[PDB]
């Protein structure tokens, strides 16, 4: 019933179409970094500023997924 | 009363010719299949009028199509005249019926 | 049904017309500041105007004053053209001034009497402010150049004004006499750029028969015709609409060509260089007209061709009742001329000397619809100015003296006359207000400057809202046609005192 | 089913005349600012007197109702002084509650007002001249139509109508032996001409029917032929199918047209008056084929017109073309083809010196407003003379009699006394209201202005002079030449107390639940 | 008095700006999405503000001006349309100030569009004239533009198509304005982005051949604005019958002449026939049209009056409403007109090359799907727009708002230079500018107020020496990595502010 809830169930299903892993999960950190970044934007952060970083951060893990 | 009848009369009158068009129309389609089927394999013939003209294949199909079309148009001709002749009866009925009566 | 008595009405009649005389004067003036037009009928559907005539249309207003003042500015559109929104505020500068006197208890009667001769006391000072510039054809052409732009600007045209400021005066310079719209053939046409508008000197058919019939025709024999080729007009050469056979509806079309053949022979029986037919010429008699080697003009104009009949000297066949007798037009040469995106039949050297054809080029209709109207206002003005070639010192330079005059009148007199007349001459003095105020310039000083000018009296100098401040009145364009002014100044001067009769408003509403 | 009490109701009644008479009070005379009307149907218009406005304005209340009622007889006969009793009877109305407020019978107040009119009547009787004659009354009607044609449509008396006013009323007046009927005299505007196109018409004026002018335009005899029958094959102003079933019947029609043309040209001419008013419409084709024959042929005629012009002539109409006699033809003193305006068609003016049992004088206008503004002048200027020939009596008006007739009555008060002196006092004062109210509507201080001829009233008596009605610096009714039919003033006098006398009529102010419903 | 108009104006001030704002957050590729509900009950995620004007609104007139405003910028450019929303309020921001100062709407106005001139001048030289004859320089710049701008996906792939049909309709080394007129966008369901192509002659919708010619060449292209069937009486053709004697007698009439009217067409030299829609027609009886297809004319029937007009204006087949009205002017010449079925779904008619007024090029955008087709439709569009912007304005202006950040800084002291009551005007006029990339800077994050303080001084220093560059979205040399635009898209986004404001300035 929320555009988020709208934008999400597809993505979990997107994950769920793919694989049963992460499905019930990914909605987790979907929520996590929001609340996390929620105050950051409220702090000095511009929603664009670090959001690329979390992708750059998203890569470190996959940089780590390698190792 | 006689006035009520002519309108009923002309009704089914011009209704009569309009129907048989469709069977002609039907066979107009039946021949189109065969005018699409014939290359002129065996001599193609229109017959209109007491003469039987020499007929050629290519002119025959557009003809029967027009014939199909011309006939197909003629469902509308009386379907106009239908309500025409249908109406003028009904209008006079209650009058002429009661006129017949009293 | 319902009495509307003096004061509360006199508020309503004012306060609306007060409100009316403002968003027009707001818009009125070259720096007159626009008003967004509002169509409540279609959403808000909007323009943003300097025109009060548009204002009335978009948002409908009910004031009896308005409905009067509507007609006034409208008839000042219907007559004076330019001056519509000016005569509007003209009575508006009264009613507010009248509000005082009305609130002062002062009878409209007084004002009726008082502003009346006050209205006159300026009138001849206005006629004194009337100053001939006809003095040379060039000086009147200079005067043609004077008030031309004066009219068109506040009618919302500038870029393409210059060309029309140019074009229109020469066509009207051909008049030299009564301003004649017969002589002036209006063609405003889509196509062409803002530089492609044109003046044909002559008559012009903007239609083109082009290749199918003759195009260039010298020493023209121009037959103005109402001659139906398909129409079955009098001297019907075949079966008309009549009962002969039950199938006659078909039999009528048969005799048509045997009618079309003989009628071309009749049209050839004149002999002509060109055939101008206000009605249909069918393709078959076309080449029969072509068999006469004649330019076949069908569906020809109902007005221009009449002007063509007037300017080139032709006579209309009049339902083709004259197979010979009908008089014919003659122009020295008929030239089909490509103008803008189309070719136009040009009649050069037509009978009437004043005769022209203006050709306006709209790049679109938005360009085509707006300007030719604004083009028209000056011409009517100019037409009056052609007859009486005069200006008045603009920028209130006429206004302050008349104010002054009536004020100088005022001091000695003041019975209920100058009591009003003092309150009157203010309205003479209240125009330069809004013009500098639309321009956004403190009027008081500039006014009192221009006052201290016309207090001293003065002509050659008045308030110029262009620079924004007082300037030369040389008839720079800054001193402007008397024709409008009197007309304007004749008009709203009454409407006040006229409506001053009606505090007595009553309503079946 | 609720019921006002007496004075209450009258107090409710007195709430009426105030504003509606007020409308007059700044509308009185030219110094009075005339009256405007607007409509629920969206028409803003100017109105005049009582009748025009008070009929165009709609009247809620029995008081307001009786206004138009009380009003009619005034403007009917005299035509001038209409707006007056409104103020006047309204003033006396406000004098009535007043004396009830002074604790005096509604009964009694209306009593001593009646003959209080008499002491004004006898007072009025004396005023000015109880005489006029033909060459004389020309000039006051000049004056009357001075102030009539100078107060309404144009403020410029245009002597044409000013004389057009005098002549045709005389024409019905001298026919009727110093009697005349406003019905018979008639004021007819038709625009497209001018307010300076103004016509004295003692007969009927109608556009002469041309289905062709060139086929000769003419007027013939002096006399008119009024026909329900054809002067050319007939037709009731309704579509008549012209078709022919063969190409040959095409040939015979126009002959038939002309055979009956000449035959009706024959049989109406032998009847008389080749100009013949055929009540019947007819084709513009054959109508001008008779025109092509002869004799411009009047067709598409109003059914009223034929009988209208018939009765005016006193002659009858030919009902049936086989029936032919000149009495069934009309009577034109002069049939005259007359161009109507420079803008449009010739008319056929039938001016009847044979008999005019109607006289419709004519005018044109540059506008329908002004042309009716002009008729507004014309009717009532024709209305004064109407009575003013029946009695040639005239009294300088405008407050000079009001300031005066009050003299007799208010002085008659303590001559009267008991209740009548009051009904002399609160009576006569209502008179001087108007010169006050005329000074009111002027730029003038009325009590001041009233004080002036007052001094005169002490200085002089019944001034033929008076106060400026025109708001002239000089105050007469002589220099102003403000003088009204010594009928009409008293005719006007007759009206005012009558209304108050009307509002009292019975004891019933009750309503069933229906009063104005 | 003028309070209410001032109020209105004040309201107008408040209203349109209140509208002009939210997209300043959506401003730029660094800008943000916007989820647009309506009465439609649908939440709609939109970064582009141009549609946000269109797709959602109220009818407020100064808000209408805005949906008017960028809509022009769409056709004015198709670029900076969101940004011409960003320009307007900035001035209007400076306005109430001058209205709190009380400067007069005429005075306020005339100061500004003037100053814009004054602005565009210094602005103009910031831009770099680049060769408009060189399709590569055209490619490069536009492609650099395209890669300095939003859509490079198919656009850069379509850039060899875009600039070429352009270069086709480019006659001059100037490359003029290059209107899109003769250029015809076409699509084909499916196909491929490689199945996309420019086409030298008009690809047409389907075809009519019964016996009709498929491939016809040097083909005089017929128009029909007249009915070929004979008039429709009770269906398509001429019948009067209550009885068969009636029908059999008059049936002679209709059949023969429609063949003749068909005949004359081929007699009029039509190798192709444009028949606009049978509703734009009376109708064509397909059998007489089969009789006409027997004439071996190439019949394209039921086609848009627009395409008729397009084929009229572009390749020069002018309207034919009559047999006589068949004429070579009204008959376009198709050097090859032959339909092609391939590279994607079904067939569209291919006029392969054509005789055309000017030169008429068309492009058929095909894709992996319809969206991918649209992914090209969008792509060519602004790829052509930057062209029209770059070919009309040779000078290449940098992106990032620096052009302001240089010029606003400039015009201020040049406004100061004016003196007069008005010198304050052009400052706030100029001052309005640099807040635009400020948001854009913040749209990229960081601190414009810090940055725009400095970039200003940077653009007081080397003027381009640093600037806003999307890679950073912050202090960078706009020239280092080129954030660039044709001088047009800017000057496009320019005057509409300096007009509609000056317009709305003097509005009551």
């Amino acid at each position: 019933e929320h555009p988020a809830a709208k934008v999400l169930c597809e993505l979990a299903d997107l994950q769920d179409k793919e694989v049963g892993d992460g499905t019930t999960s990914v909605v987790i950190i979907a929520a996590e970094l929001l609340k996390n970044a929620d105050e950051l934007v409220k702090q000095k952060i511009h929603p664009t500023s670090v959001i690329s970083g979390y992708r750059l951060a998203c890569k470190e893990a996959v940089r780590y997924i390698n190792e | 009363v006689e006035k009520y009848q002519q309108l009923q009369k002309d009704l089914s009158k011009s209704m009569s010719g309009r129907q048989k068009l469709e069977a002609q129309l039907t066979e107009n389609n039946i021949v189109k299949e065969e005018l699409a089927l014939l290359d002129g394999s065996n001599v193609v013939f229109k017959l209109l009028g007491p003469v039987l003209v020499k007929q050629e294949l290519g002119e025959a199909r557009a003809t029967v199509g027009k014939r199909l079309d011309y006939i197909t148009a003629e469902i509308k001709r009386y379907e106009s005249q239908l309500r025409d002749l249908e109406r003028q009866s009904e209008q006079q009925r209650e009058t002429l019926a009661q006129l017949q009566q009293e | 049904a319902d009495e509307e008595r003096a004061e509360t009405a006199r508020l309503t009649s004012f306060i609306g017309a007060i409100a009316i005389g403002d968003l027009v004067k707001s818009t009125l003036g070259p720096k007159g500041m626009d008003k967004i037009l509002l169509s409540s009928g279609r959403d808000a559907s909007l323009m943003v105007t300097n025109d009060g005539a548009t204002i009335l249309k978009n948002i409908g207003v009910d004031n009896p004053a308005a409905k009067v003042l509507v007609d006034m500015s409208r008839v000042q559109d219907d007559e004076v053209g330019d001056g519509t929104t000016s005569v509007t505020v003209l009575a508006a500068e009264l009613l507010r001034e009248a509000e005082s006197l009305i609130a002062k208890k002062i009878h409209p009667q007084t004002i009726i009497a008082g502003w009346r001769e006050a209205t006159k006391a300026a009138r001849e000072a206005l006629l004194s402010s009337a100053v001939d510039h006809g003095s040379d054809e060039v000086k009147f052409r200079q005067d043609l150049m004077n008030i031309a732009g004066t009219t068109l600007s506040s009618k919302l045209l500038t870029h393409h004004k210059d060309h029309f400021t140019k074009l229109a005066v020469e066509a009207v310079l051909r008049l030299k006499g009564s301003g004649n719209l017969e002589a002036i053939h209006i063609i405003k046409k889509l196509g062409g750029s803002l530089a492609d508008s044109y003046l044909d000197e002559g008559f012009l058919l903007d239609k083109k028969i082009g290749v199918n019939q003759p195009k260039r025709i010298e020493n023209a024999k121009i037959l103005i015709a109402n001659t139906g080729m398909d129409t079955d007009k009098i001297k019907i050469f075949g079966s008309r609409v009549r009962v002969d056979s039950t199938a006659k509806v078909a039999e009528i079309e048969h005799a048509e060509k045997e009618k079309m053949k003989e009628k071309v022979e009749r049209i050839l029986k004149h002999g002509i260089n060109c055939f101008i037919n206000r009605q249909l010429i069918y393709n078959y008699p076309e080449q029969l007209f072509g068999a006469a080697g004649v330019m076949a003009i069908e569906h020809a104009d109902f007005a221009g061709v009449e002007r063509l009949a007037l300017v080139t000297g032709g006579e209309i066949a009049s339902t083709f009742d004259h197979p010979e007798l009908v008089k014919l037009g003659s122009c020295k040469l008929i030239e089909e001329v490509m103008i803008g995106e189309d070719k136009l039949i040009h009649f050069s050297g037509v009978a009437l000397g004043e005769a022209c054809t203006i050709v306006l080029r709209g790049a679109t209709q938005q360009i085509l619809d707006e300007a030719e109207r604004s083009l028209h206002d000056a011409l009517c003005v100019l037409a009056q100015t052609v007859k009486d070639s005069r200006t008045v010192y603009g920028g209130g330079c006429s206004e302050m003296l008349m104010a002054h005059a009536v004020t100088q009148l005022a001091n000695r007199t003041p019975g209920k006359e100058a009591v009003a007349m003092e309150s009157y001459a203010k309205a003479l003095r209240m125009l330069p207000t809004i013009i500098a105020d639309n321009a956004g310039y403190d009027s008081a000083d500039l006014v009192a400057q221009l006052r201290a000018a016309h207090s001293e009296g003065n002509t050659t100098a008045g308030l110029d809202m262009r620079e924004g401040t007082i300037g030369d009145m040389a008839i720079l364009g800054i001193t402007e046609s008397f024709q409008v002014k009197r007309q304007v100044l004749l008009s709203a001067a009454e409407a006040a005192e006229v409506i001053l009769r009606v505090d007595n408003i009553i309503k079946a509403a | 089913k609720s019921r006002l009490m007496g004075l209450e109701a009258l107090k409710s009644h007195i709430m009426a005349a105030k504003a509606v008479a007020n409308t007059m009070r700044t509308s009185l005379g030219p110094n009075g600012l005339d009256k405007m009307m607007v409509d629920k149907d969206g028409d803003v218009t100017v109105t005049n007197d009582g009748a025009t406005i008070l009929s165009m304005m709609d009247v809620d209340h029995q008081i307001a109702k009786l206004m138009v009622e009380l009003s009619k007889s005034q403007d009917d006969e005299i035509g001038d002084g209409t707006t007056g009793v409104v103020v006047l009877a309204g003033a006396l109305l406000e004098e009535a509650e007043q004396l009830l407020d002074r604790g005096i019978h509604p009964i009694r107040i209306a009593d001593g007002y009646e003959q209080a009119a008499r002491v004004a009547i006898e007072h009025l009787d004396k005023i000015s001249d109880s005489v006029l004659v033909d060459i004389k009354d020309t000039e006051p009607l000049i004056q009357t139509a001075k102030t009539t044609l100078g107060s309404k449509v144009v403020n410029s008396c245009h002597r044409q109508m000013a004389e057009i006013a005098v002549n045709a009323v005389l024409t019905v007046a001298d026919m009727e032996r110093r009697d005349v009927d406003f019905e018979l005299i008639k004021v007819e505007g038709k625009v497209g001409g001018r307010l300076e196109d103004t016509k004295l018409i003692k007969g009927v004026i109608v556009d002469k029917d041309f289905s062709h002018p060139q086929m000769p335009k003419k007027v013939e005899d002096a006399k008119i032929a009024i026909l329900t029958c054809p002067f050319e094959p007939p037709k009731p102003k309704t579509k008549h199918k012209l078709d022919v079933t063969s190409v040959e019947d095409y040939k015979a029609l126009q002959k038939y047209e002309k055979e009956k043309f000449e035959e009706m040209i024959q049989q109406i001419k032998e009847t008389g008056a080749n100009l013949a008013i055929c009540q019947w419409g007819f084709d513009d084709e054959a109508n001008h084929l008779l025109l092509q024959n002869n004799l411009p042929a009047v067709r598409w005629v109003g059914g009223p017109e034929i009988e209208l012009i018939a009765i005016a002539t006193g002659g009858r109409i030919v009902p049936r073309f086989s029936e032919l006699t000149a009495e069934k033809l009309g009577f034109a003193g002069l049939v005259q083809e007359i161009s109507f305006g420079t803008t449009k068609d010739k008319m056929l003016v039938i001016e009847q010196c044979k008999n005019s049992r109607a006289v419709t004088i004519f005018i044109r206008g540059g506008n329908k407003m002004i042309i009716e503004e002009a008729k507004r002048s014309l009717h009532d200027a024709l209305c004064v003379i109407r009575n003013l020939i029946r009695d040639n009596r005239v009294v300088y008006g405008g407050g000079a009699a009001e300031i005066s007739c009050a003299l007799a009555v208010s002085q008659e008060a303590d001559k009267c006394p008991t209740l009548e002196q009051y009904a002399m006092r609160a009576f006569a004062d209502a008179l001087e209201v108007i010169p006050m109210a005329l000074s009111e509507n002027s730029g003038m201080n009325p009590i001041q202005t009233m004080t002036e001829v007052r001094a005169r009233q002490v200085k002089e008596m019944n001034p033929a002079l008076g106060i400026d009605c025109l708001h002239k610096g000089t105050n007469d009714m002589k220099q102003q030449h403000v003088i009204e039919t010594l009928i009409g003033k008293k005719q006007q006098i007759s009206l005012a107390t009558q209304m108050v006398r009307m509002i009292l009529k019975i004891d019933d102010i009750r309503k069933p639940g229906e009063s104005e419903e | 008095d003028r309070d209410k108009p001032a109020q209105i104006r004040f309201s107008n001030i408040s209203a349109a700006k209140a509208v002009a704002d939210a997209i300043r957050t959506s401003l730029g590729p660094k800008g943000m999405d916007k989820m647009i509900q309506d009465g439609k009950g649908d939440v709609t995620i939109t970064n582009d503000g141009a549609t946000i004007l269109k797709q959602m609104q109220v009818l407020h007139p100064a808000a209408r001006m805005l949906v008017e405003l960028s809509k022009a910028q769409d056709i004015e450019a198709g670029d900076g349309t969101t940004s011409v929303v960003i320009i307007a309020g900035s001035l209007l921001d400076s306005c109430t100030k001058l209205l709190q100062k009380g400067i007069h709407p005429t005075i306020i106005s005339e100061s500004f569009q003037k100053a814009l001139e004054k602005g565009i001048e210094i602005l103009t030289d910031m831009s770099r004239p680049v060769e408009l004859s060189d399709r590569e320089t055209l490619l490069n710049s536009a492609t650099t533009s395209l890669n300095s701008k939003v859509v490079s996906q198919y656009s850069s792939l379509l850039s060899p198509m875009s600039v070429n049909a352009v270069m086709k309709v480019i006659d001059p080394a100037t490359a003029t304005s290059v209107d899109l007129r003769d250029i015809k966008i076409v699509k084909k369901l499916g196909g491929t982005i490689d199945d996309c192509e420019l086409v030298e002659g008009l690809v047409l919708t389907q075809k009519v051949s019964n016996s009709g010619i498929t491939r016809v060449e040097k083909a005089k292209i017929g128009l029909i604005q007249f009915c070929l069937s004979a008039p429709k009486t009770d269906m398509d053709n001429q019948i009067v019958v209550s009885d068969y004697a009636q029908m059999d007698r008059v049936l002679r009439e209709e059949r023969a002449y429609i063949l003749n009217l068909v005949k004359q067409i081929k007699k009029t030299g039509c190798n192709v026939l444009l028949i606009q829609k049978s509703i734009l027609r009376d109708a064509l009886s397909d059998l007489a049209l089969h009789f006409l297809n027997k004439m071996k004319i190439m019949v394209i029937k039921d086609i848009e009056r627009e395409d008729i007009e397009f084929i009229c204006k572009t390749i020069g087949t002018k309207p034919v409403a009559h047999i006589d009205q068949f004429t070579a002017d009204m008959l376009g010449s198709a050097e090859l007109a032959e339909e092609v079925n391939l590279n994607g779904s079904g067939k569209l008619l291919k006029i392969t090359g054509c005789a055309s007024p000017g030169k008429t090029v068309t492009i058929v955008v095909r894709g992996s799907n319809k969206l991918v087709i649209e992914e090209a439709e969008r792509s060519i569009h602004d790829a052509l727009c930057v062209i029209r912007c770059l070919v009309k304005k040779r000078a290449l202006i940098a992106g990032g708002g620096a052009p302001e950040i240089e010029l606003a800084l400039r015009l201020t002291e040049y406004s100061r230079t004016l003196s007069g009551m008005e010198s304050y005007c052009v400052r706030a006029f100029a001052d309005a500018m640099e807040v635009i990339p400020s948001t854009l800077a913040e749209n990229a994050g960081l601190n414009p107020i810090s940055t725009v303080t400095e970039l200003r001084n940077r653009h007081a220093q080397g003027e381009k020496t640093a600037g806003i560059n999307v890679r950073k979205g912050g202090i960078s040399n706009i020239l280092e990595e080129l954030v660039v635009q044709p001088l047009l898209v800017s000057v496009s986004a320019l005057t509409l502010a300096t007009e509609t404001v000056r317009s709305i300035l003097k509005i009551d």
